[PDB]
């Protein structure tokens, strides 16, 4: 129940051989918990891109809001990248103006 | 000394295997010759069981040895894994609360994760 | 632009992913294993090689054979990877004996996919590849048969065992048992064909136990005691004896030495001197002796251990030479007796006897 | 003896042979034939 | 809004598992004032691990909140004003694009230039 | 062998004695239980296999007439594909061991004829039917069925 | 030369007196070759906007050499799909191709061969981002085959597949892109769920139902994502089992 | 020695395995004769067991035996923390293997500047081990750092770093002059044999193909390590035909991961 919840009790069961009070025993747990986690990781992303999906088949206007959102800050970051390069090709002009 | 003790115990454990085997088939033989109709002679028959627990006890003494030998020559290369008898004494107490700050840190932290 | 030649390059690449096969249909037809021959699959753009009954199997019985070939219902062999020799063999069963606590409680069909690679020597459709799907075939039978006697006595099971352990993987290649009360620690039993055994392999999975599995010091004599008679229940049993004994016994120092004998025979050895026996019983019970002693000879002692002088004493407290036999406790008292108190530097009872 | 022998590496003993041939009338066309040869001095 | 906490919830899934692989990692290379370094950094990771659970449990409540169509009934086999935002954006960035080009190609050109007749002065 | 063979002589002296395994126990129980402590605590499914996993270009059923649910099975195809042309069902006669050995085609000359078509129809589907290896499938069969098909309709156009 | 002694080709190569005019020649040939492939990598960029394509040209030329190295990923998995990387050699009038996996092409002056190649290379990673796209969300890669030899004749280069399955078993997605003609895409259902399977009087058990016997088609455009990765994600989280 | 360690635990369980199989032949000749069906089965089933338990005793004396030939010769506090670091790592490089091995990490995005100095430090860490490559670092043009790695007697690499991650790589073997007129390295140039040209190749490949984003020394060790397997050269067969010329080449392909010998037509 509650994805999130076996997540985080089998991400503690990953660390269970270390925190308490030799190599086949610590090789055959360690593959047996790094299993589980990754399992139910990616069961969590296909819960995410199911939401996302039903979302996007439902209520199509939030995407094209992100999109709105990605190009715009595209925007901004391509203006910030040349206007940084023009201020070091105006300082490199002020250096070969001088010899 | 354990290698020599381990070459000590070797020929002992082969005359323990072959008295051992002996012995069996001589037991066997006098009970399948009472148990057919068939005569045998008493004579110094030399109990099984005898034989079979001083096999045991071979046995016990080598892996005793073995395990012995292992644990110290592992203990002697984790040791040097690891001049002032108080410079020792607080390196070694460093290693001691260091590894201890790690587990606290770990145990700590994956309570605090969940519960 | 006509220059790329389009025939050429068609019939290059069909002749380098359609060849691959030819071997392998000879190397099935030459052990006999029926199949389709090489089919389209499905889609125009793939190749497959479909099994239809693989050779029954070497040393199962005929129930376990009837079970296998009702439940199987395909085989396909399909070519993968780069260099385009990567066999993959997609085998599909129906009517699965048991489920997992891991989540392959869905419609009863299990997959499982072999993959097999051979050397860039002994060409891509081998006589190794089939011996080593024979070989991964012969594995999944021979747990099978075990799984299906657990799978049979699951339902009148003596229900403390039912408390016990719950099964958290069974792929057709593992089993992997789940045990303790908090489900912590996990045994996986596998046949393994290169040794024809079955090996047994511990481990701690769950958050609840000890640094370690704490049968591990008993794991030798498990896997030979499940090898002489492969019964999961059996298993369960030995388990559910003597982990309240060894999980003691673990806590000992290291003076202290453990040599277990056969299993449920732990026998500890304080220094060199001194041997005491112990037998884990059933119904939370273990029986301790006195070690150096015979059983036979009474007077004559063990070869290596010098008798303790009082040790019947001390252990009746917590209930000549009659030391030599057994004195019978609760796990209780064997964990007050092994577990270190303070003297009445943290030493146990019996270190304190001893020394 | 207008041919192109193609071993494949993957897998030897494996030759595809392409025989380029003169269609007659058209001068400035060739005509490809496509063998599959098997090899085991 | 809510198909971005999406994105936002698989990011801190990945987030998590890649967290952990440098826990590890630390962990592996610890040998026994850079123990003390090696300290901070695993309470620091540890820390940032713990707010990156809270924050998934959160975003799994908040997409959990706000399904009537089932999927596989949204694949299709065989047999107004943001619309003009996003033409106006796009718009936008393709003439940026085609200036960012040209600023491109004129510094690539430069390049090659100084180092052609840099290699031809020896 | 060496260091075994005197328990391997008196055993493989002492077999066929009704009292032999009285003698084993006799001589080996004792110590055993004392050191050891005591004991321990209608259509055959092959065709439904391949029938399962047939293209949805063949459409094969159970033919109404023939004897059914013994020994052999008998079968009626059919054929479904855009590509292809309609053409005769295809008769088959599944023998009872069905792998092991191979499947045969139930010929129907009557119906091959009348056109030239289905002539080509039949006579490359005996040529491939004569360059099979044996104990070949079903499914081979229908594979070189449609594959005759395709060639009946190259070869003419 | 006379004591340490030389060959043809060392006392050839010191006294080989070459023109200016062979020399300028080659100069202006790799200056013309060189924008060329980059007028063609950008037009690449510029057009086709389903995988990427991305270059980096070096700091350091010759006057008969300049080098790239061209990257072909998806568009938000870069991290997954980086396993179709290139590096051009532009001479003078070939250009040499490294792949990544060891292949070595040449290829020549004109810019239709370069063009040609780089859209096999897309096409191949639209495949290839799919693998290791199903070594993420844990399904198994049935079967992949790099240039496949069945179908129909593609014009450019060879085409690719692969065929996947669910990690429960029940479905598969078989992918086979070509440079001509792309993304034919299809699912493979379970029986008992596509119901006008005309079912066939031969299966008397249930236990065939579950058997993945029928194929359908996915219709690739109408389907949601702004990517041909991001729409393979949707299509595998949409055939597991529905969480929620 | 890590040696006496391994020999000590073989022939620990070399001494279980007899103890075990000594009772197994004992417990299998306490059950007696099993039934069978057909007599002469049971008779046959009977004897190769105890056969085979007897052969199975002997096999376990002679390893026992075969490992005495072979071997060699608040305190507590101290021993746990060691027990347990040694633990910790070995558990951490298996769980940091098996995460690395599977990231689920799709793109950076979420929603190379360095001193000169840094790179001098890195490739003479780098130098310092491998006794037979010996690496030159030069920077005749600009910060890009050019490097000459000799290699035993049989190659000489020329290495064109840009910002301390590997961009060109040139090979040529032994006697030819990597140096031009004027003593600079020839940065553009081929090596005149088809031998160091497919080694050119290859050896893009292998800069294209150990590529880390971030962290570049990882991937300069991890290529000077693959490298350095190259001094085999015509001495190691291929490990596929077996043979060492296909059409007058030695097998020029050190397999990433697993450095063996190819002939690169036989992949
Ligand atoms: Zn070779």
């Amino acid at each position: 129940s509650t994805l999130v919840d076996e997540l985080e009790s089998s991400f503690e069961a990953c660390f269970a051989s270390l925190v308490s009070q030799d190599q086949e025993e610590i090789r055959t747990g360690v593959d047996q918990c790094i299993q589980k986690f990754l399992d139910i990781a990616r069961q969590t992303e296909c819960f995410f891109l199911q939401k996302r999906l039903q979302l996007s088949v439902q209520k199509p206007e939030q995407v094209i809001k992100e999109d709105v959102s990605e190009l715009r800050n595209e925007l901004q970051r391509k203006d910030a990248l040349v206007q940084k390069h023009l201020t070091k090709l105006r300082h490199w002009q002020q250096v070969l103006e001088d010899i | 000394d354990p290698v020599q003790r381990y070459k000590m115990l070797i020929p002992q454990l082969k005359e323990s295997l072959q008295t051992l085997m002996k012995v069996a088939a001589q037991n066997l033989i006098q009970n399948t010759n009472i148990d057919n109709g068939q005569k045998s002679s008493d004579g110094p028959i030399q109990r099984f069981d005898k034989c079979l627990e001083e096999f045991y006890a071979l046995c016990d003494q080598l892996e005793l040895c073995l395990r012995l030998a292992h644990e110290c020559l592992s203990q002697s290369c984790d040791s040097a894994k690891h001049l002032p008898y108080p410079q020792y004494l607080a390196v070694i107490k460093a290693q001691i609360s260091c590894a201890k700050d790690i587990h606290t840190a770990l145990l700590d932290c994956a309570n605090k994760v969940t519960g | 632009m006509c220059a790329f030649n389009k025939v050429l390059a068609h019939f290059v690449a069909m002749c380098d992913t359609n060849m691959p096969f030819v071997g392998l249909r000879l190397e099935l037809s030459n052990l006999e294993i029926p199949h389709q021959g090489v089919q389209v699959e499905g889609d125009g753009f793939s190749h497959a090689i479909r099994l239809l009954k693989i050779p029954p199997c070497k040393g199962i019985t005929e129930e376990t054979q009837k079970a296998l070939d009702r439940s199987l219902l395909d085989c396909t062999f399909r070519l993968q990877g780069r260099n385009n020799r990567t066999w993959v063999a997609e085998l599909v069963f129906a009517n699965c004996p048991l489920n997992g606590t891991s989540t392959r409680e869905q419609g009863p069909s299990r997959h499982v996919y072999l993959t097999y690679e051979n050397l860039l020597s002994e060409p891509v459709g081998g006589r190794k590849v089939v011996e080593m799907f024979l070989n991964d075939w012969n594995s999944i039978a021979r747990l099978y048969e075990c799984v299906l006697e657990f799978a049979r006595s699951l339902p009148d099971i003596p229900a403390h065992l039912n408390i016990f352990s719950e099964v958290r993987v069974y792929n057709y290649r593992k089993l992997i048992l789940c045990y303790g009360t908090t489900k912590g620690s996990s045994i996986s039993i596998q046949w393994n064909s290169i040794h024809q055994k079955f090996h047994i392999s511990l481990g701690t999975v769950g958050p609840n136990s000890g640094c370690s599995n704490c049968h591990n010091t008993i794991l030798h004599q498990l896997q030979e005691m499940f090898n002489k008679t492969p019964n999961v229940v059996q298993l369960l049993q030995v388990l559910f004896d003597t982990q309240a004994p060894l999980n003691a016994i673990n806590k000992l120092p290291t003076c202290f030495s453990i040599l277990p004998q056969s299993s449920t025979h732990i026998r500890l050895a304080f220094r060199n001197m001194y041997c005491i026996d112990i037998y884990c019983r059933s119904r939370g019970v273990v029986a301790i002796r006195d070690g150096a002693y015979s059983l036979f000879d009474n007077s004559k002692l063990v070869e290596g251990f010098y008798p303790a002088p009082g040790l019947k004493t001390f252990l009746n407290m917590f209930v000549s030479w009659a030391a030599s036999i057994p004195t019978i406790l609760t796990h209780s008292a064997l964990n007050i007796l092994l577990l270190p108190s303070p003297t009445p530097y943290l030493c146990s009872p019996l270190e304190r006897f001893l020394g | 003896k207008n041919k192109l022998f193609i071993k494949l590496t993957r897998l030897p003993q494996y030759y595809i042979v392409v025989e380029m041939l003169e269609v007659p009338n058209k001068p400035t066309q060739l005509s490809y034939k496509y063998y599959f040869m098997s090899v085991n001095p | 809004n809510t198909a971005s906490l999406c994105r936002i919830g698989q990011e801190t899934v990945q987030d998590i598992v890649y967290r952990t692989m440098e826990i590890f990692q630390l962990l592996r290379n610890m040998q026994l004032g850079t123990y003390q370094d090696r300290l901070t950094k695993l309470q620091d990771n540890l820390r940032q691990l713990s707010v990156l659970f809270r924050k998934l449990r959160l975003v799994y409540d908040k997409c959990n909140e706000n399904d009537p169509i089932p999927v596989e009934q949204l694949i299709p086999y065989v047999e107004s004003e943001e619309r003009r935002e996003i033409a106006e954006v796009n718009k936008k960035l393709k003439q940026k694009n085609q200036q960012l080009k040209q600023i491109m190609d004129q510094l690539r050109n430069l390049i090659w230039d100084i180092n052609a007749m840099l290699a031809m002065r020896n | 062998q060496y260091l075994c063979q005197p328990l391997l002589d008196a055993v493989l002296a002492n077999i066929r004695s009704p009292v032999f395994n009285h003698s084993l126990y006799r001589t080996f129980v004792p110590a055993m239980t004392a050191i050891h402590g005591p004991p321990i605590t209608s259509i055959p499914s092959v065709l439904q296999g391949e029938v399962a996993r047939l293209d949805p270009k063949f459409l094969v059923n159970l033919d109404p007439s023939h004897c059914s649910n013994n020994g052999t099975v008998h079968l009626i195809c059919k054929l479904d594909d855009k590509d292809l042309p309609s053409v005769p069902p295809l008769e088959l006669s599944v023998p009872a061991d069905y792998p092991a050995q191979s499947p045969l085609w139930i010929d129907r000359q009557w119906q091959y004829d009348a056109n030239p078509f289905l002539q080509s129809v039949h006579r490359c589907m005996t040529s491939r039917l004569l360059q099979l290896p044996d104990k070949h499938s079903v499914t081979a069969l229908l594979n070189t069925w449609a594959q005759s098909v395709h060639q009946a309709c190259l070869s003419a156009a | 030369s006379g004591p340490q002694a030389f060959d043809k080709n060392e006392i050839n190569s010191l006294q080989s007196s070459e023109g200016l005019l062979e020399k300028i020649i080659k100069q202006a040939k790799h200056i013309f070759l060189r924008s060329r492939a980059a007028a063609t990598i950008d037009s690449l960029a510029s057009r086709i906007e389903d995988p990427q394509i991305q270059a980096h040209w070096s700091n350091i030329n010759d006057v008969y050499e300049s080098s790239v190295k061209v990257l072909i990923t998806s568009q938000g998995y870069e991290q997954i799909c980086k396993s179709i990387q290139l590096q051009l050699n532009i001479g003078v009038e070939q250009i040499r191709v490294v792949h990544r996996d060891g292949r070595v092409i040449t290829l020549s002056y004109q810019e239709q061969e370069l063009q040609d190649f780089l859209l096999s290379q897309m096409s191949q990673h639209q495949v290839h981002a799919v693998q290791q796209l199903a070594k993420v969300m844990g399904w198994q890669v049935l079967s992949f085959s790099n240039h496949v030899g069945l179908g129909p004749i593609e014009s450019i280069g060879n085409a690719s597949a692969i065929t996947v399955a669910s990690p429960s078993g029940d479905y598969a997605i078989s992918v086979r892109n070509g440079p001509e003609s792309g993304s034919k895409i299809m699912v493979q259902f379970p029986r008992n769920q596509c119901k006008d399977l005309p079912k066939s009087d031969v299966l008397q058990d249930n236990k065939w139902s579950h058997l993945r016997g029928p194929f359908k088609e996915v219709q690739w455009n109408k389907m949601e994502g702004r990517n041909f990765v991001y729409k393979m994600e949707l299509l595998m989280s949409a055939l597991s089992p529905c969480l929620l | 020695v890590s040696v006496n360690l391994e020999a000590f635990s073989q022939a620990i369980s070399a001494i279980q395995a007899l103890r075990s199989s000594v009772s197994r032949v004992f417990d299998c000749l306490k059950d007696g004769m099993r039934n069978k069906e057909t007599l002469e089965g049971r008779e046959k089933a009977f004897i190769a067991h105890f056969q085979d338990n007897l052969h199975s005793v002997n096999r376990d004396l002679n390893e026992l035996e075969r490992l005495s030939n072979l071997v060699g010769k608040l305190y507590s506090q101290l021993l746990q923390a060691y027990k347990w670091s040694n633990k910790l790592q070995y558990h951490a490089g298996l769980a940091s293997g098996l995460l690395n091995q599977q990231s689920l990490k799709r793109s950076a995005n979420q929603m190379l500047v360095l001193p000169p100095q840094y790179v001098d430090d890195v490739i003479s860490r780098i130098d310092r081990m491998f006794p037979e490559m010996s690496i030159h670092l030069s920077r005749p043009n600009g910060t890009s750092a050019m490097l000459l790695v000799t290699l035993g007697k049989v190659l000489k690499v020329i290495v064109v770093m840009r910002s301390l991650f590997i961009d060109r790589t040139i090979v040529k073997g032994y006697n030819e002059n990597v140096y031009t007129e004027d003593g600079k390295l020839d940065i553009w140039s081929k090596s005149n044999y088809q031998v160091f040209q497919k080694v050119t190749d290859h050896a893009t490949t292998a800069l294209l193909h150990y590529q880390l984003p971030q962290m570049p020394d990882v991937v300069v060790r991890s290529f000077m390590t693959w490298l350095r397997s190259y001094i085999k050269l015509f001495q190691a067969p291929c490990q596929r035909c077996g043979k060492f010329l296909q059409d007058g080449l030695p097998p020029t392909w050190r397999d990433f991961r697993t450095l063996e010998a190819f002939h690169d037509t036989c992949r």
